[PDB]
């Protein structure tokens, strides 16, 4: 007996060879192989698979092989691949991809994706599934932002700040050791994994380094604290005895050296360039050549992604308001003509396309936007292919190792840069089972169910006083996995090895999973998946141009953009 | 009033449809929250006004059509759902493809 | 074109299922008076005892149907369906406590079948 594609993909998912539109880009993924044994699907419901004798096994305990939970028949989309797999998690975390079932009846099981007497199943087929979003650039400012990251796929923040404080307001830092004990503490009640970032700045060694040992997970250098030869010295220092990985917001306005200056003074060091770009700070006009370099990981932040027609009116108006500048000091406006450039801001977009940026973040509440990192990831790879083409590396019809190159800025490679890719950053077998489901139509904008820790967190979800959980209104609404000590479970709170090996988590009465920070200090561009492009990227000091090998990197700002009006209501 | 947690939660729909008529009042192409949500608010009226499910199943499919929305908006609404206070108590409706 | 949001475009060909096993046709008759209807992937000898057909032949096999599917018979209502072969071990334990082990063991599977009132032993 056959079944036509469309009948198949409409029953179990996609298969092999067939292809799916992400929301409403025009961006195609192709399912590159399948797990499955054809007539062995494992679909649970009313007379379906998963029942007891059939495709759950009735025999085994828990620790015979037997899952927690199996998502059965997802479209994995990853820096790994893009297939068709059941994903099976057990203790919170992701213990097999394959194809889960009973090995009594069926054929092709992975030896410990059994479903049994103690198996939930979530049903991901016609979803896509990714790996939650991995945020390194998190002004801690509001706590309401939270919520807000869980709507669009992003599991973990990384950042600091210690609510509206201005230097919260400004920087991710939350400052020395009893702030950072405070705001360890408030998250006990944040439902997303979390690690904290102290101040890295000084000229002595032990005020940074005992905000390592308080529990920070790594040092911010921002320009806002003093962003001198010194304070970058010192922060990379201690990194390097912590073991934590050290970002960067440079000297924007070159006061103690420009950025050759700046690099000297990191002297080949590993460090994270947060907003590589510059829009959102650093030495102007060229601190975008930092992501030419071996030692340097480089994120954008947000509201630069992807180069539209709004883009400099509302920078610049955005810059003015926050550094409250006059239109009238004519300092004010040079300052802000020579840190808002379409110049840049147009080389970026390409500059994401060619895996010369490899990660991509927020900058939550200081200037970007807490739940659009995932959003705007789309949108760049959606213009680029309209304006660049596919690239050269595909091959049907697809967009493939353009979304793996793009899926990979804002989960494994943030977590590669932080330190945390053995506990986050994808689907892959022994990491943390934060999982997003998206319907299709929905890819990059709203997620369907955020799983944490092997328990949904946060779901699209409908009225809860109805009969089935579908009638309106269907919001963000969190889940059981944020209710009560389940919280504590579900979540990572990262920190250093030091802060841990003394012992931090029982001084403060820390209930949440904790995790070490670590193995950050021994990476470079060359780790980044997918966006591990070294090149010697120009900037030319009068006209702002990017030249990377000889030629002009230039596009056009567009005047719409999909994954936008034909979905929010605001 | 007594506002129960359901009642709070669905003045909220009717916000939307009234932002959303306003929307379309003046020339705009309705998106997809836009869309389900005149949908929905008129469900939940037409309850009120002492319809039975029956009668807003079929009304349901022609509240909005094709070129009162987006492109792809008639695609992604496979159903509205909306439970409401018939003169019978409540009761679910359900729309099937809404616009076609 | 006109764009469908998270559309499919399906490869083209079509997809076999339990490729590689042994089908077999077999007549069976709804006695009942009730609906019965049988999953995809329950042990066929092990169904409802009032679904009258050659029990032997329902030992170690399933129907061949997509996975989640059922077959439905009505009151009184005799088909044929299209059996495929169990993979895996080939083993079946509980549903109604026929088998409990390997399906080779047609003898044992048919003295309980027949012994708890199974229609269609012999
Ligand atoms: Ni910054
Ligand atoms: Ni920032």
């Amino acid at each position: 007996m056959k079944i036509n594609r469309q009948q198949y993909a409409e029953s179990y998912g996609p298969t092999v060879g067939d292809e799916v539109r992400l929301a409403d880009t025009d961006l195609w993924i192709e399912v590159e192989k399948d797990y499955t044994t054809y007539g062995d699907e494992v679909n649970f419901g009313g007379g379906k698979v998963l029942r007891e004798g059939m495709g759950e096994n009735g025999t085994y305990t828990r620790t015979e092989n037997v899952l927690d939970l199996l998502l059965t028949n997802a479209l994995i989309l990853d820096y790994t691949g893009i297939y068709k797999a059941d994903i099976g998690v057990k203790d919170g975390y992701i213990v097999g991809i394959g194809k889960g079932g009973n090995p009594d009846i069926m054929d092709g099981v992975t030896p410990n994706m059994i479903v049994g007497t103690a198996t939930e199943v979530i049903a991901a087929e016609g979803k896509i599934v990714t790996a939650g979003g991995i945020d390194t650039h998190v002004h801690f400012i509001n706590p309401d932002q939270v919520d807000v990251a869980l709507a669009n796929g992003i599991t973990t923040l990384f950042g600091g700040g210690t609510g509206p404080a201005e230097g919260s307001k400004a920087t991710t830092v939350t400052p020395g050791p009893w702030n950072i004990e405070k705001m360890l503490k408030s998250t006990e009640g944040l439902p997303i994994n979390v690690g904290i970032l102290g101040k890295g700045h000084g000229s002595s060694i032990a005020p940074i380094m005992e905000q390592i040992d308080a529990g920070a997970a790594g040092l911010k250098i921002h320009e806002d604290w003093g962003a001198t030869p010194a304070s970058i010295d010192r922060s990379l220092t201690v990194a390097d005895e912590a073991d934590v990985q050290v970002a960067i917001h440079s000297d924007t306005l070159n006061e103690a050296g420009f950025l050759e200056d700046t690099l000297r003074a990191i002297n080949g060091r590993v460090i994270h360039s947060f907003h590589v770009e510059g829009a959102g700070g650093g030495h102007a006009p060229d601190i975008m050549a930092m992501a030419g370099h071996p030692n340097v990981l480089p994120s954008s932040t947000n509201p630069t992604r992807p180069f539209t027609v709004n883009t400099i009116d509302e920078h610049l108006d955005m810059l003015m308001v926050c550094h409250h500048l006059k239109q009238n000091i004519p300092e004010d406006v040079a300052f802000a003509d020579s840190r808002i450039r379409p110049e840049t801001i147009a080389a970026e977009d390409i500059l994401h396309d060619l895996g010369i940026i490899s990660m991509m973040s927020t900058d939550a509440l200081a200037m970007g936007r807490a739940g659009e990192m995932v959003l705007r990831t789309w949108q760049t790879a959606d213009k680029m292919k309209k304006q660049r083409g596919p690239l050269a590396e595909e091959k049907n019809g697809s967009d493939n190792f353009r979304l793996k190159r793009y899926v990979s800025k804002y989960t494994i490679n943030p977590a590669i840069a932080q330190g945390i890719a053995h506990e986050v950053g994808s689907i892959e077998e022994g990491k943390f089972a934060d999982l997003v489901l998206w319907e299709p139509k929905f890819f990059g904008v709203k997620a369907d169910r955020v799983i944490k820790g092997g328990i949904i967190a946060y779901a699209q979800i409908g009225d809860p006083s109805a009969s089935i959980p579908t009638p309106q209104p269907v919001m963000g609404r969190r889940m059981y996995g944020t209710v009560g000590d389940l919280i504590h479970d579900t979540n990572i709170t990262f920190m250093s090895k030091s802060s841990i090996q003394q012992g931090v988590p029982a001084k403060l009465g820390l209930k949440r999973r904790i995790g070490t920070v670590k193995n950050c200090r021994n990476i470079g561009k060359k780790d980044m998946k997918w966006n591990d492009v070294t090149t010697d990227i120009d900037i030319n000091p009068e006209t702002y141009e990017v030249k990377v090998d000889g030629e002009v990197l230039t596009c056009e700002p567009v005047k719409e953009l999909p994954m936008a009006q034909r979905y929010f209501l605001f | 009033m007594h506002l129960n947690p359901a009642e709070k939660e669905k003045l909220q729909i009717f916000l939307a449809s009234e932002l959303l008529l306003r929307r379309k009042a003046r020339g705009l192409k309705l998106n997809y929250p836009e869309a389900v949500a005149i949908i929905t608010s008129f469900i939940m009226e037409g309850a009120r006004d002492g319809k039975t499910v029956a009668m807003l199943m079929e009304e349901g499919k022609h509240v909005l059509t094709r070129d009162d929305v987006m492109e792809g908006v008639p695609e992604m609404i496979d159903d509205i759902q909306a439970e409401a206070t018939f003169p019978d108590g409540t009761k679910l409706v359900t729309v099937h493809n809404p616009i076609s | 074109n006109y764009i469908v949001p998270g559309e499919y475009r399906v490869a083209e060909g079509e997809i076999e299922i339990n490729a590689g096993r042994e089908k077999t046709t077999i007549r069976v008759s709804n006695t009942g008076d009730r609906p019965i209807q049988v999953g995809s992937h329950i042990h066929f000898v092990e169904v409802n005892k009032e679904l009258l057909f050659d029990r032997a032949e329902g030992i170690g096999r399933r129907l061949n149907i997509p996975s989640g599917t059922a077959a439905r018979f009505e009151p009184g209502e005799e088909m044929e369906v299209e059996l495929t072969e169990l993979g895996g071990n080939r083993e079946v334990f509980g549903i109604s406590d026929l088998t409990n082990g390997s399906v080779d063991n047609k003898e044992l599977i048919l003295q309980r079948a027949k012994e708890l009132g199974y229609k269609g032993v012999e």
